RNA sequence: GCGGGGGGAACCUGGGGAACUGAAACAUCUCAGUACCCAGAGGAGAGGAAAGAGAAAUCGACUCCCUGAGUAGCGGCGAG
RNA sequence: CCCGUGGUUCGUGGAGCCAUGGGGGAAUCUGGGCGGACCACCGCCUAAGGCUAAGUACUCCGGGUGACCGAUAGCGCACC
RNA sequence: CGGAGGCGUAGGGAAACCGAGUCCGAACAGGGCGCAAAGUCCGCGGCCGUGGACCCGAAACCGGGCGAGCUAGCCCUGGCC
RNA sequence: UGAAAAGCUAACCGAGCCCGGAGAUAGCUGGUUCUCCCCGAAAUGACUUUAGGGUCAGCCUCAGGCGCUGACUGGGGCCU
RNA sequence: AGUGAGGGCGCGAGCGAUAACGUCCGCGUCCGAGCGCGGGAACAACCGAGACCGCCAGCUAAGGCCCCCAAGUCUGGGCUA
RNA sequence: GAAAUACCACCCUGGCGCGGCUGGGGGCCUAACCCUCGGAUGGGGGGACAGCGCUUGGCGGGCAGUUUGACUGGGGCGGUCGCCUCCUAAAAGGUAACGGAGGCGCCCAAAGGUCCCCUCAGGCGGGACGGAAAUCCGCCGGAGAGCGCAAGGGUAGAAGGGGGCCUGACUGCGAGGCCUGCAAGCCGAGCAGGGGCGAAAGCCGGGCCUAGUGAACCGGUGGUCCCGUGUGGAAGGGCCA
């Protein structure tokens, strides 16, 4: 029951432009290091 | 098919804007006016078939 | 095993927010027929009916 | 003077290959390359060193497991 | 490479690569298919021969274990 | 013990992307929010989706075989009226 | 096959019999099992190749929270 | 989670012949699904009445009291025969 | 004269010259191929045909596999299946019935805007071409004539009859409500850009309103200028109209 607008056709390889939603919030308020952190150092942060 | 077809209204190639309308009595004659989003508002034209 | 949406829906449009809800281009009428013309057209923004938008719920949850 | 042939519960490769039921009809579609007829090598064959992957100036045989998303997608874009 | 077809997550499509039934019909490493229908790039691999091990399958047959069965359940079949 | 993962951890959009902001838009007007009000895992359980999924139940369709001492036919060959 | 009615085709072939897909399919009928405790349904709506079916609406039950909001009654507007 | 069809009675319109234990819709009750007791002879839905379980207890509905069967063959005043 | 004339330019209508491309057809062979010979691997008949391979278009039950609707005081044949209006809905609203009735699946380019004016049929009385009924005069009138189209509502304190000027029958949009379970369909102040009718107090985001209507897929065109399966582009494709 409705026509679309969303196509997401033929194909398999996009591209990208990394999205991940990281939080200096949980990084200042009690999980950092306020100079240097990098997304190398963010694993135990929950935003990865 | 009627004496009623429908045109549309397009405006001095700076956008086209739609509306059916008939074939009836005086035909073709079709100038009009209308407003595109061209400019601000903007004569347009009409006629477009 | 995994059940997996009716992928279509998900497909045509049948998006969520996991906030609890999802939504259809306002699909009212629209980008069909129409010798319509104007003010009609003023419906295409988007739309969510409640109590029904479980099933489409259930069946997609997984993934869209 | 050799060889085969003749077997064999299931696994196995290729050969040829179907309606139901679903799609609450049903003709694309579906079950499916599934059931079954066959030929044949085994003790397991199958595949097995790249006119590959993939785009990072990267990997590096083939096979099987977990994951890769049931997403990427295929479609009376419908059952699936 | 033209159409006639198989594969493949592809059911006809802008639809690629491998694969063949018809007709055409060649290149030796400036070679030639491959990434992007296709064109200009870079990149990739080296095709149209050959051999086999090792890790998943299978259960006739043997051994063993069972919040698996007790004679109308168990293999139908515990015994000419 | 094995730490490829999948679920959370902002999301808003067809996207480009922006980003707790946001797409429409030239519009300061609405809708997805922001609002954490943390889930995530193990179990036990009401519960669907695929699998025959309370249980036995049909006309029949399809594959491979089984039979002319079935029966009718036709062939060969004696006999009897 | 068939001096053909739709005949006979291992004792009832209008499309044989055994095994197989398969435990086809079955909005239709059957059948649907210990005790006790609470509540208490509807047997109507809406579109449906549905119409003895079904999706959503109406009524039910168990759980959270609101917690005086309810049928009905008194009264006074403004509706028939 | 279950019914997705049901019937009856009263009133209000259809219809039908103003016929039917007909069928259409609505207000109500109903009966199923409790509606198992009284009851009217016995009778799913007509008047009474809600049964958690006892009583060799008493007051009551409806509707009853010559008898068959609990209860005045009450009293009072008539009118039919 | 519609044109001017020489001789040099290109370009056509029409027929013949020659040349590259290719379409049509008529003749014994011949060696592949077929039948072949008649007692031999050599002869004979046919032979570029049709056999035959593949691709082409088309006849085509002979065959295959499906389907050929629901309602309805049985089935079928008959009716009928979307929407507006009136009755019965029994007075909120709102409901069947093979219950009554009766319309629409158009358009109106200007019945779309606004400013300015006007104001019915019909009754009567008097009148040229009349002459039951035009046209004009004279009175009278809860407005019963009127409003494309059916009904019903409304309503000339005109939505109705006439003139002027004009496009909003605008895009962006809307708060908040009608009804509705679904989706629908429907009502709309006000903010923005932008105009148009008056000088303006303001009306205009189609009409006097309740019917002229159709999801979803699929695909087209006018965008756009978002995406592109290494990169540049592009087949192709996402959102708008």
């Amino acid at each position: 029951r409705s026509t679309t607008l969303m196509r997401l056709p033929k194909r398999g390889m996009q591209g990208q432009v990394p999205g991940e939603i990281k939080r200096p919030r949980y990084q200042g308020v009690n999980l950092k290091d306020l100079a240097r952190f990098e997304g190398e150092v963010t694993p135990e942060l929950l935003v990865r | 098919r009627i004496k009623l077809l429908l045109e549309c209204t397009e405006c001095k190639r700076r956008n086209y804007a739609t509306e059916k309308n008939k074939r009836n009595t005086p035909n073709k004659l079709e100038l009009r006016k209308y407003c595109p989003w061209c400019r601000k508002h903007t004569v347009h034209r009409e006629v477009k078939i | 095993m995994p059940k997996m949406k009716t992928h279509k829906g998900a497909k045509k449009r049948v998006k969520i927010t996991a906030s609890g809800k999802v939504v259809a281009m306002k699909t009212g009428k629209r980008h069909l027929n129409w010798q319509k013309s104007g003010k009609e057209i003023r419906q295409k923004g988007r739309k969510f009916v409640l109590a029904k938008p479980e099933a489409e719920r259930i069946k997609l949850l997984l993934p869209y």
